[PDB]
């Protein structure tokens, strides 16, 4: 009861804007810095 | 000369040198008895005594100026300046009662020896280390955000 | 003896250790008798009685009855302050109006 | 009133050319089945909240990325074979072992949690 | 707790509450203990049920 | 519960994980025509 | 009654199977279609019994080589697995050496007794008085024992386990304040007695729940 | 007014996280209850809030600024807090210090450009926001 | 080991569904509508 239940949205939006930033963070390496790696070995074959 | 150790047969004998070695820290366990206790420390100063016997044979068969070229190098001889350091204090009139768990995971860092020719994802640390301006700065922005949650929690719930 | 028993009722003992502090005062009031005399204040940047009685009284089954049920009635709010927590105890002691 | 007003104008033979229109009507239907039974029952006023999805989800960019992605699902319908294949294997021998525990109300094995039958 | 002659206790639960708030009367049996034979009299309680 | 579940988290994770790889693609073809990757192979190709 | 019905259908499954497998012998004299013969020849046997019983949920199994979308399916799983077997030895053995880390800072840390007042084994003997939900007028006598965590970091094989679980996300908290409350080698804990020691926590999460768990999806992408 | 260039913005910077490390080290009391260190850093505030109030009212002279109108709006909350507590949920209203910290992003050009980048990555995603907040109302009504 | 493989399993196979249903949209994930793209054509097709 009360305005208690108003304060909810401190857990909601940490949840929500803190996940989202995990996603560009951890997930920003995996994608830019993961398929660099495949691409240097794409070209290191065929320069090999 | 230098012959012995680029030899084929010697990286065999170093890939086994540092298997017991590991062995010798993950059988350590709650209620281990005496007698397996005695082999850890006494197999801890021996295979100190192999890696310091390969770490001074390698250092007088190539040249200082090269060692430090390699990066592995510069650290592997970190984690001996620390292995032999270990037994000498255990041994000396310092108790250090948590300075044993430090130092028993300092030596488990040689692990890394039989990681460094996989010849198929070196080129993805390659990358992982050019890209530190990079991976910092958004692991920061991550810390600043996490840190200003923290002090409106502190108001908020405190 | 001669106890006064000084509780710490400023804002950081609130919750469980404000409970635990009620039950441990009711407690040790269990341990005395019709021979000691005891009283009960509480402190938080002021230090006063917690009950009707302002000296050391008798401690017999009534007069323990007043200051259980007044222990059990303490609110924790306010700063903590010991010097006027333990000047009030301290003159409290040297009274000498009353039979003690 | 719609319904009606709809058809007089374009016809029940193509009123059903559309597939909004198809299913819009028998929320009109159910509707009113229930208004008319109010004075078993929650079959048909559950339906009534199922017409926002009818015509709010006309934006362009959100049913094109709704339809793309359940169009590809459809395109790939082993792949989710072998999750419910994983699950049958797994729920099955997770009777033989664990189905003869007892439930408990404090336990992690109580009677909504269990293996004791397949679903 | 010992500036003053006391002795200081912790209660942290209330399983600790029994035995902490009686644990006093050691320090306060010093002086007693100290007296020698002087200190053995013998005294009667209230009335009380057995 | 079980639709809400798979609906709700499953698919919409789904959508976000599609959707945000699909804008770390798009500037890994717009980065070709910026050299940062021919700089990185420029630097380990004479490293070795 | 159940089970003899399901035990009668058994009955005739296994009639269809074993006789259609002989005309497959009888006209063809491979890994696929042996399987065939070892799903059919566990309900014959069964006509210990329990190994046998398990053994039989092999029959949805057999169904890959007859369904050409199937084979394909699996065989893509295998090759994907071949392909992402790299990354399956690094966080393999980052998560041994965390867990040989872990040995060293909670060997034995983890106990503690049944009441809350007794913080080694000596006295965390007999009987104590435990008050329900905290209340002093509802006492009952219950047994103090001097407990083990069911995750703990007694040994490499229970570290790895305490460590996976983790990295799951599920309980971690838990684990996390029990690791605080860590005095020492037999004895119970302390309140916050070192909050720094959540360090281990916090960097073995970041390395290896959120590093390498998303490296390894964004590695199947690419 | 002239010399704002170079020479003191590092000190302007590093007041800000010198006034972080201020907010870290206080400690939440329950029940208005206090220390002694909590005691100091309240008069700690009103030597960083003269000097954020000296700045603002030297950057005058930057207004139409994102950054800026940030830094102005928390120092008027911060002088209209202090003003109105002393003159008397009161303490819930010093929440707005809490952005302080968050003026670091706009201090260096190098991690601002990160910042920037995931904010208007956004874009794309709202389109699967909407959807979300779709199902949430639809399962709520049913629920 | 029922409910440690499970977990591994069941998370490795989840995955395999989820790209392979975003391998199949990386058309429309990376349309780059500012080019051009079968959306045109379909406003096309509504004109005629
Ligand atoms: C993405 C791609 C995914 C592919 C598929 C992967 C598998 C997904 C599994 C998740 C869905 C789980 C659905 C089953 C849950 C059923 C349930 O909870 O039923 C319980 C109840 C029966 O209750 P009762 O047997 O009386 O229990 C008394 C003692 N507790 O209810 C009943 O009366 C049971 C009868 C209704 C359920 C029928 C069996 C359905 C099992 C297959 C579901 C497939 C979806
Ligand atoms: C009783 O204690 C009080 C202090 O607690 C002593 O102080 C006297 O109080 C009375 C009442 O005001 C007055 O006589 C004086 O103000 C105080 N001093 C003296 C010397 O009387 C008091 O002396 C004690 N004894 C009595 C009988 O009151
Ligand atoms: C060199 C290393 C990596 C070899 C692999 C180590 C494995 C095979 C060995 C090394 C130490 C061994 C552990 C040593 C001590 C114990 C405690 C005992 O009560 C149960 C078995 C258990 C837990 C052993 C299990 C097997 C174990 C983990
Ligand atoms: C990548 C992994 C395998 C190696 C890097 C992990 C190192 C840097 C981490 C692993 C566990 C960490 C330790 C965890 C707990 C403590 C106790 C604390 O009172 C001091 C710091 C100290 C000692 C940490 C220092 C850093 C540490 C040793
Ligand atoms: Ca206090």
């Amino acid at each position: 009861s009360s305005s208690g239940m108003i304060v909810c949205i401190y857990f909601i939006i940490l949840f929500i804007c803190g996940n989202y930033i995990l996603l560009n963070v951890f997930l920003a390496i995996a994608v830019d810095n993961l398929a660099d790696a495949e691409s240097l070995n794409t070209a290191q074959k065929e320069e090999a | 000369c230098r012959a012995a150790v680029k030899s084929v047969t010697f990286y065999w004998l170093v890939i086994v040198l540092v298997f017991l070695n590991t062995l010798t820290i993950s059988s350590e366990h709650y209620n281990q008895p005496d007698w397996l206790t005695q082999i850890q420390d006494i197999a801890n100063k021996v295979l100190l005594a192999l890696f310091t016997c390969e770490m001074l044979v390698k250092m007088y068969s190539l040249g200082l100026q090269a060692y430090f070229v390699s990066l592995f190098n510069r650290f592997d001889c970190f984690v001996v300046c620390g292995g032999i350091t270990e037994t000498i204090l255990v041994e000396l009139e310092i108790m250090s009662p948590l300075g044993i768990s430090v130092f028993r995971c300092v030596r488990l860092l040689r692990i890394f020896k039989v990681t460094r020719h996989w010849t198929s994802l070196s080129n993805l640390v390659a990358s992982l280390l050019n890209s530190m301006k990079s991976i910092a700065s958004l692991l920061l922005l991550l810390f600043l955000f996490i840190i200003i949650f923290s002090l409106l929690g502190m108001q908020l719930f405190g | 003896k001669d106890m006064l028993i000084l509780v710490d009722v400023s804002g950081s003992v609130s919750g469980l250790t404000l409970k635990l502090i009620r039950t441990s005062v009711s407690e040790m009031l269990e341990t005395l008798s019709d021979d000691d005399f005891v009283n009960v204040a509480s402190f938080n940047s002021n230090a006063q009685d917690v009950s009707c009685f302002q000296h050391l009284v008798q401690a017999n089954v009534r007069n323990k009855k007043v200051l259980k049920d007044a222990v059990n009635n303490i609110t924790a709010k306010g700063i903590t302050d010991y010097k006027k927590g333990f000047s009030f105890a301290f003159e409290q002691l040297l009274n000498y109006n009353v039979s003690r | 009133v719609e319904m009606v007003l709809k058809v007089i104008a374009f016809k029940p033979k193509g009123y059903f050319s559309d597939a909004w229109n198809t299913f819009d009507s028998l929320i009109v239907i159910g509707s009113i089945i229930d208004v008319a039974l109010s004075e078993s029952i929650t079959f048909f006023r559950l339906f009534r909240v199922m017409r926002l999805v009818k015509l709010l989800s006309r934006g362009e960019g959100i049913r094109t990325l709704l339809w793309t992605f359940i169009k590809s699902f459809q395109a790939l319908p082993y792949v989710a074979l072998l999750i419910a294949m994983l699950f049958f294997i797994y729920a099955v021998i997770g009777m033989q072992m664990f189905g003869k525990v007892a439930m408990r109300d404090n336990n992690q094995i109580n009677r909504n949690n269990n293996f004791q039958t397949f679903p | 707790a010992c500036e003053n002659k006391g002795y200081y206790y912790e209660i942290p639960s209330i399983g600790a509450i029994r035995i902490n708030t009686q644990e006093y009367l050691d320090v306060l049996g010093r002086p007693m203990v100290l007296a020698g034979d002087k200190a053995k009299q013998v005294q009667w309680t209230n009335v009380y049920l057995d | 519960f079980v639709s809400l579940v798979i609906f709700g988290s499953f698919f919409v994770l789904n959508l976000v994980l599609g959707v945000l790889s699909g804008e770390f693609s798009k500037e890994r073809e717009k980065a070709k025509a910026r050299g940062d990757f021919q700089k990185l192979r420029e630097k380990q190709q004479l490293e070795e | 009654f159940r089970n003899t019905i399901l035990g009668y259908f058994d009955y005739a499954f296994t009639a269809i199977f074993t006789v259609e497998i002989l005309l497959k012998m009888t006209t063809f004299g491979n890994y696929f279609n042996l399987l065939d013969m070892l799903v059919v020849g566990v309900s014959l046997v069964s006509f210990v019994v329990k190994i046998l019983r398990v053994l039989r949920v092999l029959r949805p199994l057999r169904a890959i080589n007859r369904a050409k979308g199937l084979k394909h399916v699996v065989q893509c799983v295998f090759v994907a697995i071949r392909t992402i077997g790299n990354i399956m030895i690094v966080t393999t053995l980052l998560q041994f050496m965390f867990a040989c880390i872990g040995v060293q800072l909670f060997k034995g840390k983890f106990y503690r007794c049944t009441d809350e007042a007794k913080s080694n084994p000596e006295e965390c003997r007999g009987l104590f008085i435990l008050y329900k939900d905290g209340d002093v007028d509802s006492p009952v006598v219950r047994e103090r024992i001097w407990q083990n965590s069911d995750f703990n970091f007694d040994n490499v094989l229970s570290a790895m386990m305490a460590l996976f679980t983790v990295s799951t996300f599920e309980g971690w908290p838990a684990l996390l304040y029990k690791a605080i409350d860590s005095n020492g080698e037999n004895i119970g804990p302390i309140y916050n007695h070192r909050v720094e020691i959540s360090i281990f926590f916090i960097i073995y999460i970041i390395i290896v729940a959120f590093f390498m768990m998303n490296i390894f999806v964004g590695f199947v992408i690419v | 007014s002239i010399v704002e260039w170079k020479p003191f913005d590092i000190f302007i910077l590093l007041a800000i996280f010198a006034n972080c490390v201020a907010l870290a080290i206080y400690i939440p009391f329950p029940e208005d209850d206090s220390n002694s260190t909590n005691h100091n850093l309240e008069k700690v505030e009103y030597a960083f809030l003269i000097i954020f109030t000296v700045e603002t009212f030297l950057k005058i002279i930057y207004v139409r600024n994102g950054w800026n109108l940030l830094d102005f709006v928390i120092v008027i909350v911060g002088l209209f807090s202090v003003i109105l507590e002393q003159l008397t949920d009161v303490k819930a209203l010093r929440a707005f210090r809490v952005l302080r910290p968050l003026r670091l992003v706009s201090g260096v050009p190098s991690l601002q450009v990160v910042l920037n980048s995931i904010i208007k990555a956004m874009v794309p995603l709202l389109h699967i926001a909407l959807l979300v907040l779709f199902v949430i109302i639809i399962y709520a009504i049913i629920g | 080991v029922y409910f440690i493989s499970f977990y591994m399993l069941c998370a490795f196979l989840i995955i395999n569904l989820f790209v392979a249903v975003i391998m199949d949209n990386f058309d429309y994930l990376t349309r780059d509508w500012s080019i051009l793209g079968p959306h045109h054509l379909d406003e096309f097709k509504r004109i005629w």
